RNA sequence: GUGGGAGAGGGUGGUGGAAUUCCCGGAGUAGCGGUGAAAUGCGCAGAUACCGGGAGGAACGCCGAUGGCGAAGGCAGCCACCUGGUCCACCCGUGACGCUGAGGCGCGAAAGCGUGGGGAGCAAACCGGAUUAGAUACCCGGGUAGUCCACGCCCUAAACGAUGCGCGCUAGGUCUCUGGGUCUCCUGGGGGCCGAAGCUAACGCGUUAAGCGCGCCGCCUGGGGAGUACGGCCGCAAGGC
């Protein structure tokens, strides 16, 4: 159940252009994860959630899925 | 009259009913049901029994079009709504998937009163 | 905005020796360009009062410093005021 | 003049000709803006997430230039007028925060 | 001064997706909606549900917090431009240049007013359906002003920390935001919770003072009458001081 970054490698956060390592800080859904899930630190998430919404502009990176099982 | 084999099947609950619909893979509809469409009128027809009923109803309405494998959307939070999903288990049609695609706003639209 | 270049052109500009980066002079110079800057932004965005209150406050620091340098020796009040084309 | 990125993304299914004329037209727009070009990344075709303009992919340019502030947005401006080009995004060039390093 | 920092601080222009409503098309029938239960309502002129396309307005889910910023009111999608406040480090510059502030001037949620736009959703009034002894209400279906933008007014409030501003002083512990550091920790600057001394009628306050002092401004003097009367001023009016 280890938070996303602890299994992660040395990234730049403020990178909008890289999906691989983004998508990771997504979730099931395409809803930005918590800081729980996340192990990042107040100024980690706060950059990583404009970054995100940068790429999501871009169509890079999901607004939102679809729920699967349920 | 198409024998429209594999396809899609779209349940959207609420708290005053359920209904259901079955549609072709490109997502046209073929037939379907709901709590008003067998017996119950009022109220009743948010229960679950009128879930399970109205799925049935689609589901044989959807044999006789010659369906046989399906894919599940469900739309809404509501009574039965999972019961919906319960009697096409027992509906004798296979249920590839189970999706929950539920519209949710980015709050676009000031509610109603009587939800805030 | 205003850039470094700007800056020390203006500070190297009013310096009353070289090195001198804080004097009364100075300072009120510095200020003046800062509130024509700021007014000359509130010529237009006529509704961005924030900054506006900002731009009472600077005015404030200069009337102030002005006020003492005059007390103290008039002449270089006299200097800098015809210098800038102020109060 | 300061540090920008702009972000280009135009119709995937473009001839070679219709390509390097937009391109061109770009280039254009750049050295009219008087914006000079320090770098350029092109990813071309890709996969968006969700469809953009009734497609599901799109075609990737990335610019790292210099130019006069006052104008940057006059050159987004500019260069969304194109028809075949569906998404313009000019940042500010930012040093790289990292995490986990 | 120089060098770094955080931020929904403000203004302008762009711009992205989710949803609602409407319109167009496909496919598809007998109801949908709605409540405690119901009815008005909508539906064979084909609704509800489902797929594709379009139009338009308003607000920006997750991130989001017990968080951040601002003097207050208040400020949340993303991008750029214009711009305010503020914090730390270095000990470089001026040399008491300081604090407060009756008047004045400016800002000032919401509702409200004027002129002109805009109008999806919501919704005073209003039109209906219920409930009830009655329903002029709660609940349900509609629906105008308005909510949105530009410009000009209004100047109120539980405008709340019900706690004026500045400075010095008086144990700590714990959580936190944000800088620097020789980085189990130390040191600044914000946000909380416990608690020393002390205060307080009590509850409670307690380095974010309601403690110990100093400066300056505002204000109080039993309740009802009453934020009413007269007068003045401001206002298009409502009304405000
Ligand atoms: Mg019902
Ligand atoms: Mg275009
Ligand atoms: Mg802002
Ligand atoms: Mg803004
Ligand atoms: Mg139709
Ligand atoms: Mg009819
Ligand atoms: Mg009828
Ligand atoms: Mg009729
Ligand atoms: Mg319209
Ligand atoms: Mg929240
Ligand atoms: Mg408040
Ligand atoms: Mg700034
Ligand atoms: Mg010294
Ligand atoms: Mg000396
Ligand atoms: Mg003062
Ligand atoms: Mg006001
Ligand atoms: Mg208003
Ligand atoms: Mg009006
Ligand atoms: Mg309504
Ligand atoms: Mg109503
Ligand atoms: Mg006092
Ligand atoms: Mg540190
Ligand atoms: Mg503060
Ligand atoms: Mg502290
Ligand atoms: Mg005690
Ligand atoms: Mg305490
Ligand atoms: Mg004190
Ligand atoms: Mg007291
Ligand atoms: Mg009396
Ligand atoms: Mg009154
Ligand atoms: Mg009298
Ligand atoms: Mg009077
Ligand atoms: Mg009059
Ligand atoms: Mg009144």
């Amino acid at each position: 159940k280890a938070k996303v970054k602890a299994t992660l490698g040395e990234f730049d956060l403020r990178d909008y252009r890289n999906v691989e390592v983004l998508k990771r800080f997504l979730s099931e859904t395409g809803k930005i994860l918590p800081r729980r899930r996340t192990g990042l630190s107040a100024k980690e998430q706060r950059i990583l959630a404009k970054t995100i919404k940068r790429a999501r502009i871009l169509g890079l990176l999901p607004f939102t899925e679809k729920l699967v099982r349920k | 009259k198409r024998q429209v084999a594999s396809g899609r099947a779209y349940i959207h609950a609420s708290y005053n009913n359920t209904i259901v619909t079955i549609t072709d893979p490109d997502g046209n509809p073929i037939t379907w049901s709901s709590g008003g469409v067998i017996g119950y009128k009022g109220s009743r027809k948010g229960t679950p029994y009128a879930a399970q009923l109205a799925a049935l109803d689609a589901a044989k309405k959807a044999m006789a079009y010659g369906m046989q494998s399906v894919d599940v959307i469900v739309r809404g939070t509501g009574a039965g709504r999972e019961q919906a999903i319960r009697a096409l288990q027992a509906s004798g049609l296979q249920v590839k998937s189970i999706v929950d695609d539920t519209p949710v706003p980015h709050n676009g639209c000031r509610p109603k009163k009587k939800f805030r | 905005p205003i850039t470094k270049e700007e800056k020390q052109k203006v500070i190297q500009e009013f310096a009353r020796f070289p090195g001198d980066t804080g004097s009364t002079e100075v300072q009120v110079a510095l200020l003046t360009l800062r509130i024509n800057r700021l007014s000359e932004h509130l010529k237009v965005h006529k509704k961005d009062h924030h900054s506006h209150r900002g731009l009472l406050m600077m005015v404030g620091q200069r009337r102030r410093l002005l006020r003492y340098l005059q007390r103290e020796d008039p002449e270089r009040y006299r200097a800098l005021i015809e210098k800038l084309g102020i109060r | 003049m300061r540090r920008y990125e702009v972000n280009i993304v135009l119709n995937p299914n473009l001839d070679q000709s219709q390509l390097a004329l937009e391109k061109e037209i770009i280039q254009r727009a750049l050295e009219n803006y008087g914006a000079r070009v320090e770098k350029v990344e092109e990813l071309g075709l890709r996969r968006l997430a969700y469809p953009i303009a009734k497609d599901p992919q799109g075609y990737f340019l990335w610019y790292q230039v210099e130019m006069p502030e006052d104008r940057v947005n006059d050159l987004a401006r500019e260069l969304r007028i194109r028809d075949n080009v569906r998404r313009v995004m000019v940042v500010k060039s930012q040093e790289p925060f990292l995490a986990n390093a």
